[PDB]
RNA sequence: CUACCACAUCCAAGGAAGGCAGCAGGCGCGCAAAUUACCCAAUCCUAAUUCAGGGAGGUAGUGACAAUAAAUAACGAUACAG
RNA sequence: AUACAGUGAAACUGCGAAUGGCUCAUUAAAUCAGUUAUCGUUUAUUUGAUAGUUACAUGGUAUAACUGUGGUAAUUCUAGAGCUAAUACAUGCAAUCUCGACCCUUUGGAAGAGAUGUAUUUAUUAG
């Protein structure tokens, strides 16, 4: 092709969005946004495939454009908004609090959360720098940049972020013991306590986590998300508990 | 190109269909249980030959095998579950021991004449074809249903049918009409 | 008799409705037109006719049963904001529009595609031309 | 916006919508759920909510009291709690919640009237903070979910709030002169009604005392008030109208009212001639007239003219069904001034 | 004096009554809804004395009585009002009877000093045997075959019967009339309970 | 829960 | 869009203008085969965007290429013969 | 609605038209399948951050649509006159923060000293 693609087919979408393959003949292509489409799960799957408030598409842009959706605290009108993991879901109009948490299959699932925890979020630190005029700053996966971070902050920390003000109320160091939970590969959706991180220079580093089962297993540091300390997590976690 | 969707021949000719005594027998067949055409006869052979074979292959597994018990348990449940197999013969070499005949008396056809309900095979098939019969809620209206023990304990006329508590039909109003006038 | 039954029941208070799967069993009869229903179904939750949409009806192999889908809007407004067009005009809450079909639409399309401006200057001119 | 546009779908500022709000709850013929009782008002309106609202506070609010109204004995038994619960859950302001309780808190007027006169006070006084809390976030549906709860109390205590109206509308004196001209306007509508369903003799124990708080913004509150009292559908006035405006002639032309009355009651009739057909207006033109000619004095002499005067420019002569007698008016006062009138 | 003060009136006099019985009055209140709540909330088993129970055997006309139904007027909460069928019927308690002999009766049994007492009753016979023979038309008023099961309305209005004759009678507990005749529409289903 | 209703 | 190479259409002969097997429908024998149909209601995509559009797609039409199931009768009586 | 204010043809702006669809002639690490890097790059849009350095608002240095005059056999062909607008075209405008005596008051005020865009290219310094 001579540019950017515009259409999905179905076939082709992501397997965890779980989409009728008889339905049609295109799936929702994510838009631009915080998180990458094959790790972002589009709001019309989630309002009509999961919760089935809507009966299609054309129900969904009602529901968006009344602005009863809020993703992560601001009005979203797109139908294709990329939302992803760790991401909140406000319905004001049902009462309702979503955070986007994979199960241990590997989809994302519909948990219900309080309104004390829909306040704020973690992210997990990928790059820290300083910008013009010597301003330093953080970016997350979702493609926050946050200035003026607390020093010891480095990358693969996870912040607290607080969603009116877009601050670090906290943090969290990456070290061994602390709570992880996978966001890639065969082990997606586990939760399991730091052991040791394999350092390869030049190569891919490997973190072995260790479950509430002593089970043991291997994944590369990509895939990693402290969520925060053994059995003080700072989130509400899926039913299951990222077991198995 | 769709990835073509699956489907599959429910018969197979067999390997010398003019041979005598194979002629002899489904004539026989067809008239004890009033079958159409040798279509069904050629179904039902392929089926059985597809689950006979299933066992021979399960029996020259060794006993205790995970694959063997797992298997050759699901096929005796569901044998025994359509009533093919009693329930006192629940092993693969009885399995192997199935006949044609077993399942045609499974047809739904065979129960409808043989309970009382039709007096021959051929009254039977009229009155399946015709809606006079249902299973449970369910009218049936195809001859070549495999009653379960369940099921068959549930076979009886439909609460539509004339036969099954509803109106006369347009022949006999018709007719009681004519008298009336 | 016929006996409606609703199961499945899930309030939507993001599109302020209830949605529902309709259940009727009706022996000795062919079937339930939409409008009877949506009568009962008018008096059972205590809302306005207007106000109930019900679609989707099979009714099962052998007759004397068949199942649906119901919507009841909190109100008659919201149910005209939300309600699709067609199901409305099914209703007779809207009027079915009046159009032409694609091909002399899409032809008059091209036709005032190759008129550039108003034209009323061409006519006063061809007009005068003859 | 006169012409409609051909959007299926079109933006509505909040002004615009507080504008075309009009408190009469009547007026709506959608079928209400409290319409179907088997037990009490209250319940069948408090199951209906269950299903409909999901909202945190209202979700509380339901656990706390549900035991408590399966029964009607049992909602009369424990009144005190449930109105307390239900005061306490409006007090939070919650928008998402205040749809089926402010419903709920007319349903509970509903079901025991004369015992909710001991909860009157207090109910108007929470009424009167939200509205005043819906002032600083706007929202017309709450503004529509609080006048007609008032409105609903006033239909249910229709009886009641009618003997001691002064006292009513004493409470409402700040959304009647507040700033807003709509919370004044929708507050006018609820004691219309009323004043609409007040004995003459009674309205009288009103029209005066409404005129000495006259002697900010009352004037033109009470200007909405009666003019919507009066007024009842398009080029036509209320039966009553007649009674209401005889009545306020009367405290109008009697010297002790102030001459502000006077000229609300000039204000009233301009609104309700324009409003108003010709065949509508006579019987409310006939009794203006043989009050003039009863009350005819020279004390009064000059509020007499003043309403002449209203009458006369009110629509030029076209509201008038006869000049004629006008002239013999007009030559009685003479024969009984200020120069300028 | 519209509806709602009338539901007000008499859920006051309701409340009165209780508090002329008597904490206790909101218990009280619990146990009318307690029904509702589909368990077990009467507990007194232990408080029955079956030793001096007045045991008595009343006998009656018909030969194999099949079965048994009794009414009991119960006040309903909602709208204040007890089942009664009509004032007359006020707290009145009647219980029905069939025989294999073909014979509906109605007693009386609201004084448990004293035992049931016939009011009426309807019998069937021979006369009502069906001349169609096809089924549908088996609307006959009165039974023409053995009864064995009865069923007394809640609301006092109507008692129903049914029997080996493939047909369910419901008729008026006042007069013991046929009101309507509901054929069973099966050659074999033969009423054997009612509830 | 549903409800049930019956008529005709 | 410029010039060049070919093709070919108009004219008052001075000039002017012309280029899809994508969707349908055709030719390629003189021997032979699905409709130049309806809709953006659905799934998706573009826009000053709910509302506009999309021969993307959807619906319907035809037919022993294949494949699944079954009608074209069922129940009695009587007479006559070997 | 005495600036206009509802709706709104046309026209100027803005965005898009590199998506979708269709055929298999070609090419044997050429694409391709897995795999790695961009500290060697461009990137509309989305999302989060990010710019205190005549003005009670400047010009036509401007025209379309629109009015009217015409030519041609003739076009999504045309020329002459006359208008009129912008998020189109050009032009463009008495503050803050530090060191802080007095250690006056001991949060605090405070003399004075100072300091204060961004973009491109080259050079240099710190890192």
């Amino acid at each position: 092709a001579r540019g950017p693609k515009k259409h999905l087919k179905r076939l082709a979408a992501p397997h965890h969005w779980l989409l009728d393959k008889l339905s049609g003949c295109y799936a929702p292509r994510p838009s631009a946004g915080p998180h990458k489409l094959r790790e972002s799960l589009p709001l019309i799957v989630f309002l009509r495939n999961r919760l089935k408030y809507a009966l299609n598409g054309r129900e969904v842009k009602a529901i968006l454009m009344q602005r009863h959706v809020k993703v992560d605290g601001k009005v979203r009108t797109d139908t294709t908004y990329p939302a992803g993991f760790m991401d909140v879901i406000t319905l004001d109009a049902t009462n309702e609090n979503f955070r986007l948490v994979y199960d241990v299959k590997g989809r994302f699932a519909v948990h219900r959360i309080t309104d004390e925890e829909a306040s704020y979020k973690l992210g997990k630190v990928k790059k820290v720098q300083l910008g013009k005029k010597g301003v330093p700053y953080v970016v997350t996966h979702d493609g926050r940049t946050i200035r003026y971070p607390d020093p010891n902050i480095k990358v693969n920390d996870t912040v607290k972020i607080d969603l009116a003000s877009g601050k670090i109320t906290d943090f969290i160091k990456f070290d061994a013991g602390k709570l992880v939970y996978v966001t890639g590969g065969r082990n997606l959706g586990r939760i399991g306590t730091i052991v040791h991180k394999e350092r390869h220079d030049g190569g891919f580093d490997l973190v072995h986590i260790k479950d509430s089962l002593d089970n043991t297993f291997v994944t590369r540091l990509n895939n990693v998300f402290v969520i925060g300390e053994q059995g003080k997590p700072y989130i509400s976690l899926p039913k299951g508990k990222g077991i198995k | 190109p769709r990835a073509p969707r699956t489907y599959s021949k429910t018969y197979s000719t067999p390997k010398r269909p003019y041979e005598s005594s194979r002629l002899d027998a489904e004539l026989k067949l067809a008239g004890e249980f009033g079958l159409k055409n040798k279509k069904e006869i050629y179904r039902i052979s392929f089926q059985l030959s597809k689950i006979r074979r299933a066992a021979r292959d399960l029996l020259t597994r060794d006993e205790k095998d995970p694959k063997r018990l797992f298997e050759g348990n699901a096929l005796i449940r569901r044998l025994v579950r359509v009533g093919v197999l009693s329930e006192d013969k629940k092993k693969l070499d009885y399995v192997l021991a199935l006949k044609v005949e077993d399942f045609l008396e499974r047809r739904l056809q065979t129960q409808v004449y043989k309970l009382g309900l039709a007096k021959s095979v051929h009254h039977a098939r009229v009155l399946i074809t015709q809606r006079h019969i249902a299973v449970g809620k369910q009218i049936v209206n195809i001859p070549s249903f495999m009653v379960r023990l369940d099921s068959e304990k549930h076979i009886d006329f439909a609460p539509t049918s004339p036969f099954g508590g509803a109106r006369p039909g347009r022949v006999a109003r018709r007719n009681a009409a004519r008298k009336a006038e | 008799a016929v006996t409606i039954r609703t199961r499945k029941v899930i309030s939507n208070p993001l599109l302020a409705r209830k949605q529902f799967v309709v259940d009727v069993l009706h022996p000795n009869r062919a079937n339930v037109s939409k409008d009877e229903l949506r009568e009962k179904l008018a008096e059972v939750y205590k809302a306005e006719k207007d106000a109930v949409s019900v679609f989707g009806f099979r009714t099962q192999f052998g007759g004397g049963k068949s199942v649906g889908f119901g919507l009841v809007y909190n109100s008659v407004a919201e149910a005209k904001k939300f309600e699709p067009t067609y199901r409305l005009v099914r209703y007779g809450l809207a009027e079915k529009v009046e159009k032409a079909s694609r091909q002399q639409r899409k032809q008059k399309k091209n036709r005032d595609k190759k008129i550039f401006g108003t034209g009323k200057r061409l006519a006063k001119k061809v007009a005068r031309r003859n | 916006q006169t012409t409609k546009s051909s959007k299926r779908y079109r933006y509505s500022s909040f002004k615009a919508r507080i504008d075309d709000l009009k408190i009469e709850p009547a007026r709506n013929l959608e079928k209400r759920v409290h319409d179907y009782v088997e037990s009490s008002h209250f319940l069948a309106s408090f199951d209906q909510w269950k299903e409909i609202n999901l909202s945190a506070k209202f979700t509380e609010f339901a656990a706390e009291i549900e035991h408590d109204v399966q029964t009607l004995p049992q909602i009369l038994y424990h009144d005190k709690k449930i109105f307390n619960s239900l005061v306490s859950f409006i007090n939070f302001h919650d928008e998402f919640s205040l749809q089926p309780l402010l419903d709920l808190l007319a349903q509970f007027c509903h079901d025991l009237g004369p015992d909710f006169l001991k909860f009157y006070e207090e109910a108007i006084k929470t009424l009167i903070n939200l509205l005043d809390a819906a002032i600083e976030f706007e929202s017309s549906n709450v503004f529509e979910w609080g006048f007609n709860c008032l409105a609903y109390i006033f239909k249910y205590l229709s009886k009641f709030l009618v003997k001691k109206l002064v006292l009513t509308c004493d409470l409402l004196i700040p959304l009647l002169s507040h700033s807003k001209e709509y919370l004044s306007r929708f507050s006018a509508e609820a004691l219309s009604f009323l004043v609409r369903k007040c004995p003459v003799s009674n309205l009288r124990e009103f029209v005066r005392s409404v005129f000495e708080k006259l002697e900010t913004n009352l004037y033109e509150g009470l200007l909405i008030l009666f003019t919507e009292s009066m007024t009842s559908t398009q080029e036509t006035l209320h039966s009553k109208a007649k009674a209401i405006m005889s009545v306020l002639l009367h405290e109008a032309l009697t010297k002790s009212s102030p001459e502000r009355s006077v000229s609300l009651l000039s204000d009233i009739w301009m609104n309700i001639s324009k409003y108003a057909s010709i065949e509508s207006l006579l019987p409310v033109y006939e009794v203006m007239y043989q009050d003039f000619n009863d009350s005819l004095d020279a004390t009064n002499i000059d509020r007499i003219l003043k309403v002449l005067t209203t009458i006369v420019f009110s629509e030029s002569g076209r509201k008038i069904p006869d000049w004629n007698k006008i002239t013999i008016l007009i030559e009685r006062i003479m024969s009984q001034l200020s120069q300028d009138k | 004096e519209n509806p709602a003060d009338k539901r007000r009136r008499l859920a006051k006099q309701y409340l009165e009554n209780l508090k002329s019985e008597a904490d206790i009055i909101a218990s009280r209140l619990k146990e009318d809804v307690a029904e509702q709540q589909g368990r077990v909330f009467r507990y007194f088993g232990d408080k029955l004395l079956i030793s001096e129970a007045k045991q008595s055997f009343t006998r009656v006309g018909e030969n194999n009585l099949t079965c048994i139904s009794c009414f009991q007027p119960v006040l309903n909460k909602y709208t204040f009002e007890e089942s009664s069928n009509g004032d007359k019927n006020k707290g009145r308690l009647f219980a029905y009877t069939v025989s294999k002999d073909l014979q509906l009766t109605k007693y009386d049994i609201t004084d448990f000093s004293k035992r049931p007492k016939k009011l009426k009753y309807a019998k069937g016979g021979a006369k009502y045997i069906p001349t169609s023979k096809h089924e549908y038309e088996n609307t006959t008023e009165g039974h023409y075959d053995e009864i064995l099961t009865v069923a007394a309305s809640p609301d006092g209005k109507y008692v129903v019967t049914g029997g080996r004759d493939r047909k369910l009678i419901v008729w008026s507990t006042e007069s013991l009339s046929p009101v309507k005749v509901i054929p069973t529409k099966d050659r074999r289903g033969e009423v054997l309970s009612l509830a | 829960k549903g409800k049930n209703l019956s008529f005709k």
